[PDB]
């Protein structure tokens, strides 16, 4: 009496898997969707990266000492530190958080001048908290005051064409002084005020004298058009502007960069690396990156039901 | 488990059938024997791969930072994202959980069907020179030697050749 | 549908089977009677209890309010948060119905599936002492009394002590 | 000839549900997946609720008349009303949201002196719109006010350091008179300023007399770090500020409350208790919930296809 | 197939059958010719007809504008609005391609089904006056002309008629 | 030997479609469920369409020239166009957005009469940058001034109460004058304080010189309840309020009007009409639209395996 037999393999101990009917049904083959593995460094191979170290990002723009090496740059990986400032000297951006969104895939930046010749005023205001090599104040900018102590200040009008292929990005800066005194010993008395004008754009600014700061302010000037500045003190001057390059994308990270890994997706905490569907790494991430998931293994199937013998 | 083969009719698996996925086991006058089958593991693997190309190595989402892990930004707004990332979570965890666990579904039944689908081929290649016994063999009701094996699993088993033994054997009463 | 059993090959169900999911009726010379099957159906319940321990107590997420109810706030922000809401709302109404729609469809054939699996389990098992209807009915060429009925039942049927009387009744 | 049949069970109550193939195909037996029995009821069963009331919640930092038995409470829920009133004077806060939004998930309040002792001054400057026993003002809070009827206000510093482990909330107020003439009879005569400065907060203030309100405003200081308050007049003052308990939802409602259901899911018009996996209540729910879709009914089949005798 | 009937023991399809989905092709005494089963292309077409019916007519949920292409708006929420909008638009293409993707397979399997389904019943039909030839055909035992594979294929074919007969010739 | 074969029908054009495990695999007939066809034009019949070509949305709510013709408009269907624009002195709405979602699903506008009398001053500021045929103003506003340049302005309070079932709409302005002198000529010497008082609201304006400009304000006023103005200068005056007709969808495009085709999705370049589930048209749509997808094309099969000889 011959036979033959019909039948399939098993392994020893297969692995657990879920299925829509049955909870860790035992299978003989299964792969990982889901990446736990971090790369603890920032991945920089194939990128040109720009690690700001100390600079703060928005610093580039209007240029404190701490970003005198970074006032123009090119990059396609941006990597801000915690322990960057944009500041040299007490005040806030506005919106300085889109402004971040904006630069952080600018893909760098290059400066230009507006070409702003002053007549009639003192140009070389200056703050000890900014001082350096360079130049006494921030580098991109310029203090603007009267000729003398009270002296009064004139009503000023200064624009700028944009001569470009792309928008530019024009900052100007708001003086609040120490008190109502000072405020007058800079830019004389009477009630001051700035006004800020393109084709888009219109804003009045005036000073609120009382706890020294310097805030500053922006726009994105269409090419060929002009923007307009009417003041008549309080007023920070750009001397330069800056234009976007291409592309670019950035972190916020505490992970030191490493040139010998490729990496497309990245978080506080270094880059992941993994062809996986899905990541329970860090829910925010920058670049191509696999979905944040919750859960910390999905095992999905490649054999069969594994039947021991 | 759908097709009944795996974990149905089909006691086991076979711990020692390296060479392949289904296979053959031969129990003749010459002795015992197994052998894979290529056509079938094939099958099996292609649609298996085929999944696996489409969920790994699929082109990511391109990503970008909305939130500010260093300053904080404005409580209000910040909430607004949080709640959206959580539902994003919430909408991805759950597509996971089933994405895969419908993917796990059919990748067991779609192998059973494959052992369901090479036992039926033998089924109908024998005719009626052998019966089924229940638990994935067939009883042949001829003399069938090492030769005879190897066709059967290679299909150019040819049951003609055989009908007049077998029904002696099967038919065991006058008629 | 997908197995042609339920709703197939078999007319319909019996609204007189209580005793369990799956069974046998047996006609012979001893009246009828009808027996439910235990593996089968219990195997088909505890696929069921597999999708419900799938849906049935889940561990949610936690959500803060965003909006306010009693002091309206700015339109930009509100409109984006009912928005966003609403486009959640459409992804989850969507996710629900195709769901619900696609667990169904697998309950409708795994159910189908379970009644074909031991409808072959008993094919097998009788050999040559029995033919097909086609309606789920296996004529027996020999004589089974009830005793013999529930060897069938649980397996325990030796087609060899019956085959020489089957296959003459097929002649 | 003897036959055994094969079969299975079926009944008359089969209930119709949906596939992917046919809409409103008969099953032995389903199971409804999306939740409609609403809770008119806050369920606050092993949790400790507090009811806010004619209460605003805003209220419990600077305490009129309505918040008194709030100044300081422990809470893991906390019930907002369409009642509550935040102020007893007219008057904002400034980011009223965005602090509602950190109260709410605060744990509730403890309240703490701040060391706060005057002279030369006035301390207890009440108001008609605040009844206690008849004109009073908010209990957190002093308005401080010159000695006499247009006597002259002294400048005066004030500082607090944080001597906590946690952040501490500060509020201030700033009042703005009816009229100059008021403000000259409150306070002294001539240019008022107020600064508060902490080491990651600057903001200058300037009374506006005009219309009689009162603005508060607010910051997070942080453990050893110090605010700093520089001011001559209109200056509504902290008696005390107030640190974080732990964790707690926040709830709006106008349900009641009901300590013998337990539930993690709140909403408009009560509470949802369910394992279900989806609901149809309410669009806009909090804390732990089941997801809102818009189908009244998605009924899962628990049996087969039903084909009746 | 997963039921490994269409693309599976049934080597092809066939390029004229205009009738319907799937057929009856049969040779005899009195010549080749082919029909086709009504009940079992209706079972099919219905299945897939209730499939375009869910997908089909769909009544969607209203949305109003939240930006704004001619002023631009506070580049704050902008951003965020962008930003969920970009996930949205992930989702949907997911669960479009995965949709589609899930539905084509159910729908070929389907179709497998039906075609397993109408072989099996011929199968148990015929009983024991013929022989599967494992391509799909059925070898009938006994001489039938037109008017007998009409039987089989309107499905009122008496077995019995024909058993004595076309056992002796399974033996000879 | 006699023999009856079954077997499938086959074509000798299939159509390629996707699957869970083969991607490409042939099937005998498919369909597209991805809406590629759109119609270049808003979709009109059906609807009451408002095209506001000049005229822009927050414009029909002062009434300068261009919107005349829309000054108590009424439709379901509202279309904005590129070179609309919603005022022609200089100036700008506040929060401006937020007031044109609301108008977009107003269902138009209803202007009812404030019932405001002024007799101490003139009501009839004209200015020469709106032009109807000779100098005149916002057709809503009255701007109010002195009898004579330099003549003192009386502190008037003008208060309205909604006399209707459904909120109002209460727009106001603050003229900002060009010099210190400018304001004095118009209006009196000194601190022009704008005060507006509702049970839900309350805000106060100062005017700022240096840049002429009418900025406007608005707030919605609820049922029996008041608003009162309290001023003295540079304060825009409304003569009637606006209150919402019904439903509406507000559409921006440059797309012309037809009322031949029916449809009810729209975007900036046209009009989708589909059945089919999803489309990649465009992103960003209003209305009743498909759910928009990335894939150019998603072919669903609808017949078996093609497989020919
Ligand atoms: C005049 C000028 O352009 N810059 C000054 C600067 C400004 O007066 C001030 O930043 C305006 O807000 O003051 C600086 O000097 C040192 C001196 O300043 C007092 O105001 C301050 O109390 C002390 O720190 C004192 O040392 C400065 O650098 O900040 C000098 C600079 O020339
Ligand atoms: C003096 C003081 O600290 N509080 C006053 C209070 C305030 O001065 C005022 O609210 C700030 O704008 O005014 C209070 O009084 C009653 C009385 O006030 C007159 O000024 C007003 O002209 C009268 O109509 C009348 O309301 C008050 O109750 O608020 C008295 C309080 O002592
Ligand atoms: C008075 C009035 O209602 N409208 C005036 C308008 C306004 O007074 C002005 O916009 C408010 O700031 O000014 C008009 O002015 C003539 C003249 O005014 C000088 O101050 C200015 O320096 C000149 O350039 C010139 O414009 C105007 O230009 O429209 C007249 C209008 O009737
Ligand atoms: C949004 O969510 C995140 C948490 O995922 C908050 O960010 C952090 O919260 C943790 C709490 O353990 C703290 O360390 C910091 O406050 C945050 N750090 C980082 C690196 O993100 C964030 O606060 C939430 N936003 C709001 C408004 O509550
Ligand atoms: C966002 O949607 C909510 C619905 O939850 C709106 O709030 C409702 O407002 C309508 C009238 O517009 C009332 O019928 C309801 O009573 C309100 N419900 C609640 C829970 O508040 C809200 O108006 C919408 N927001 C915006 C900015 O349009
Ligand atoms: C958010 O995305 C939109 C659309 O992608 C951006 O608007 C486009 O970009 C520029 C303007 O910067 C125009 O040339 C296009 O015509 C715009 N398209 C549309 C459809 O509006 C918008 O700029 C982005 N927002 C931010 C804050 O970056
Ligand atoms: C194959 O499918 C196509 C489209 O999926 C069918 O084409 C439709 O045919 C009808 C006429 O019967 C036309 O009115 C429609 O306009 C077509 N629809 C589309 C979307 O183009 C076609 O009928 C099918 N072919 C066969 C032979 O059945
Ligand atoms: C099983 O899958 C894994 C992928 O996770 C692979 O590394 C392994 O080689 C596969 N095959 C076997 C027989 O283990
Ligand atoms: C069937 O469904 C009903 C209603 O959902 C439920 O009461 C019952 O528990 C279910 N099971 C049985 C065996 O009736």
């Amino acid at each position: 009496g011959d036979k033959i037999c019909l039948g399939h393999h098993a392994v020893a101990n297969g692995t657990k898997v879920n299925t829509l009917t049955e909870r860790g049904i035992e299978v003989v083959n299964a792969t990982e969707t889901v990446e736990t593995t971090n790369i603890k460094k920032i991945c920089t191979q194939g990128k040109r990266p720009t690690d700001l170290g100390q600079c703060g990002l928005l610093g580039t723009l209007i240029g404190p000492p701490q970003c005198d090496q970074f006032l123009e740059f090119s990059s396609d990986l941006i990597i801000e530190r915690r322990e960057g400032t944009d500041i040299c000297y007490p005040g806030r951006f506005t919106n300085e958080e889109s402004l971040r969104q904006i630069l952080r895939r600018s893909g760098g930046i290059g400066k230009e001048s507006m070409g702003f010749t002053y007549s009639g005023i003192r140009t070389n205001g200056a703050t000890s908290a900014c001082t350096r090599s360079g130049s006494s104040f921030y580098a991109e900018m310029k203090w603007l005051l009267s000729n003398s102590d009270n002296a009064a200040f004139p009503q000023m009008t200064k624009a700028y064409r944009n001569p470009r292929n792309k928008p530019a990005l024009i900052i100007w800066g708001v003086h609040h002084s120490e008190s109502v005194s000072e405020q007058t010993k800079l830019y004389g008395s009477g009630n001051k005020l700035i006004t800020v004008r393109s084709s888009k754009y219109q804003q009045s600014f005036t000073p609120n004298p009382g706890a020294r700061r310097i805030d500053f302010h922006w726009l994105l000037l269409d090419p060929n058009d002009t923007v307009t500045f009417t003041f008549n003190g309080a007023f920070i001057a750009p001397d330069r502007t800056s234009f976007f390059r291409g592309e670019s994308l950035g972190v916020q990270s505490d992970a030191p960069l490493d040139s010998s890994c490729r990496g497309d997706c990245f978080h506080s905490g270094g880059t992941i690396v993994s062809s996986l569907p899905f990541q329970n790494i860090n829910s925010r991430t920058v670049g191509k990156c696999p979905r944040y998931v919750k859960q910390k293994s999905l095992l999905l199937a490649t054999g069969m039901r594994n039947v021991p013998e | 488990g759908l097709f009944g083969a795996i974990a149905g009719f089909i006691e086991n698996g076979w711990e020692g059938l390296i060479n392949g996925w289904y296979g053959f086991r031969h129990q003749n006058a010459q002795g015992e024997g197994t052998a894979a089958d290529y056509k079938s593991t094939q099958s099996a693997i292609d649609q298996i791969t085929g999944k696996l190309n489409r969920l790994i190595g699929k082109t990511n989402q391109q990503f970008e930072l909305i939130d500010n892990e260093f300053n904080e930004i404005e409580q209000q707004i910040g909430n607004v994202i949080n709640w959206t990332r959580d539902a994003m979570t919430e909408i991805w965890s759950y597509n996971a959980e089933l994405l895969v666990a419908m993917e796990n579904q059919h990748t067991i039944d779609l192998a059973d069907s494959e052992m369901s689908k090479l036992y039926e081929r033998v089924k109908k290649q024998l005719r009626e020179n052998a019966e089924e016994d229940g638990t994935g063999c067939f009883e042949i009701f001829h003399k069938c030697d090492d030769q005879c094996m190897e066709s059967i699993r290679n299909n150019t088993y040819d049951h003609t050749q055989y009908r007049t033994e077998s029904l002696q054997n099967r038919i065991q009463i006058d008629s």
